[PDB]
């Protein structure tokens, strides 16, 4: 997993909405710890989601981490307008951690 | 609560080395906690640079950096090092810093604000 | 306690799979009681044991044991019931004195259940690589 | 993966404890790693050993195997330094064959995993009731 | 060196197929480096173990072997996991004396990897005809 | 910590050579963990041994123990390849208790590492002048 890529697209506020984070290498595995960061448009970062099943505490109930398939996943259950944001992806190779693109969500 | 904020650092330093980041923690200690630097250059996606853990036993330094920083931590005045030896062709970035939490918890979880560091 | 139907959730790889696990009595031989999901198929069902040990005149000690069997199943072409191609085994053992406190065995059981959450122990156990 | 500090934590009776171990090496004798917390006196340090073992001739199988060790210390009116009263023990052990897939086993860890926050457990295990 | 994603390119009998091999520590009791295919089954896994020995007071020589295990599955009719039918193997043993230089080294080392690219050895070991 | 190459600069009479060592894994018999110079020549490597050691029934103390071995070669008339000629070691031995910190380790081991610079060091080692 030396670079690691998603796509850039966006969504209605009146239902769910998935992110996709394809390893480039293989598959996705738990050793490949998937943790997700939220970025703000003042390039305010918060962390979002932990490895397993983990959120961080303040971070709402409609956010569930995922492996769907061989992707690590990102399910936003009724997506509202606030969190308008750019989400990042995060995969340990074993040797560093490896982030990805932004997700421009609208 | 807990409130991070990055400030020393971020002068137009010529390409030969001898500057130092400095992050204060507020709302934690260094005990229990580990921290990140990642490295956004001012176009491109984000990229991770090195890591003390908790207590500062297991450093890691990703291998387009080790040799010419150093990351360390002072336990007095709870603030996070960041010591390098040179500044050779990029170097441009907001630098922040992550906050390693709990081990089966998040790992990239209250962050920074960054400081820019010009070459 | 009382034995009752353990449905622990968030298990699997992605951590959406529930499993229900129904009691099925004490067994009076041994002291092992037991819990197997509602598959209805008696080969077929993941099971999990616990018992707890009083000490005797060559223990000394309190011993807690708890064993989890999980089997899988397979269709055949050349029979019209499935049979069992292989099976996965756990078995914990804690190991108490007879001056321990509570506020130590939590300790204990909270370790082990956070430890089982560590990066060392899902790259262990998942992909069986070892500590290096 | 590699051996690092891990610093675990919400243990406890009430849930506010944390443990940080440091690695302390790969025995080259039978491939068993360490790590204990930094207390600085060799006997009363809590400790963590993970060992994966490769099939045999006489195994067949692959033997995941993690002990933790808990010594409790008390001062003494005698001597100046404190000795070792008793221990407290843990040893799993996941036994799998040559054809199980990681689903299987992810399974089997998240199971044991989230089946020790169960109340039979905590009543088990801290209270020891018999269910 | 140190251990790393070796991905071997241009393999096989018309040479358009490639094997990215993934680090598996290195055994503590033999000293023993492993690598393995990414195929996540961990019986069908094509795997290469590299380890250099040392001298002894009984060989007094330094040992350089390789070996290259490649197994192949099939799926059944009578259970839903494939099995291992059969393997192929390759052993490499390399011995050093005590004061051979590295050009020396290098000059067996690329003698045998320009000499499994003959006519000779890829109708040995492709076709299985002896030399004659 | 994890084997890694060594390098070490700033060595020397005058204080300019570097020395960079590569690790050659871990003995399994005894576990002395091994490094040596790329020289590529097998009996012209200047290595280093280092080893922890455990307590037993027959010592009760942790054991640490270092060594270093750099040969000298010299070209021959009579022969093409070079033979060695003699040999300087260097043998270290840490002995520590069951109780002791780690501050008083590392104050040992700066303590040694700051007293071989000393005046009466680099003209006891050098010189081979008595005190």
């Amino acid at each position: 997993a030396v670079v690691t890529q998603e796509s850039a697209l966006t969504t209605s506020p009146g239902e769910t909405v998935t992110l996709t984070c394809r390893s480039s290498t293989g598959a996705v595995t738990t050793s490949n710890y998937a943790n997700w960061v939220q970025e703000k448009p003042d390039h305010l970062f918060s962390g979002l989601i932990g490895g397993a099943n983990n959120r961080v505490p303040g971070v709402p109930a409609r956010f569930s981490g995922s492996l769907i398939g061989d992707k690590a996943a990102l399910t936003i259950t009724g997506a509202q307008t606030e969190d308008e944001a750019i989400y990042f992806c995060a995969l340990w190779n074993g040797s560093h951690w490896v982030f990805g693109g932004g997700t421009k969500l609208t | 609560s807990e409130v991070q904020l990055v400030e020393s650092g971020g002068g137009l330093v010529k390409p030969g080395g001898s500057l130092k980041l400095s992050c204060a923690a507020s709302g934690f200690t260094f005990s229990d906690y580990g921290m990140h630097w990642v490295r956004r250059a001012p176009e491109k996606g984000l990229e991770w640079i090195s890591y003390i853990s908790s207590g500062g036993s297991t450093i890691y330094y990703a291998d387009t950096v080790k040799g010419r920083f150093t990351i360390s931590g002072d336990n007095a005045k709870n603030t996070l090092f960041l010591q390098m030896t040179s500044l050779r062709s990029e170097d441009t970035a907001m630098y922040f810093c992550a906050r390693r939490g709990y081990d089966g918890h998040h790992y990239f979880d209250y962050w920074g604000q960054g400081t820019t560091l010009t070459v | 306690a009382k034995l009752e139907t353990v449905t622990l959730g968030n298990i699997g790889k992605d951590g959406k799979q529930t499993l229900v696990l129904n009691p099925r009595g004490v067994n009076p031989t041994n002291g092992v009681a037991s819990l197997s999901q509602a598959g209805a198929v008696p080969a077929l069902e993941k099971r999990v044991t616990v018992s707890v040990s009083q000490p005797s005149r060559n223990r000394k000690n309190y011993k807690v044991q708890v064993k989890i069997q999980n089997p899988t199943a397979c269709t055949a072409n050349g029979s019209c019931d499935p049979s069992v191609t292989r099976q996965a085994y756990a078995d914990v053992t804690f190991s108490f004195t007879q001056y321990s406190t509570d506020e130590e065995r939590a300790f204990v059981r909270t370790e082990l259940a956070a430890l089982l959450a560590s990066p060392l122990l899902i790259d262990a156990i998942d992909q069986l690589n070892p500590a290096y």
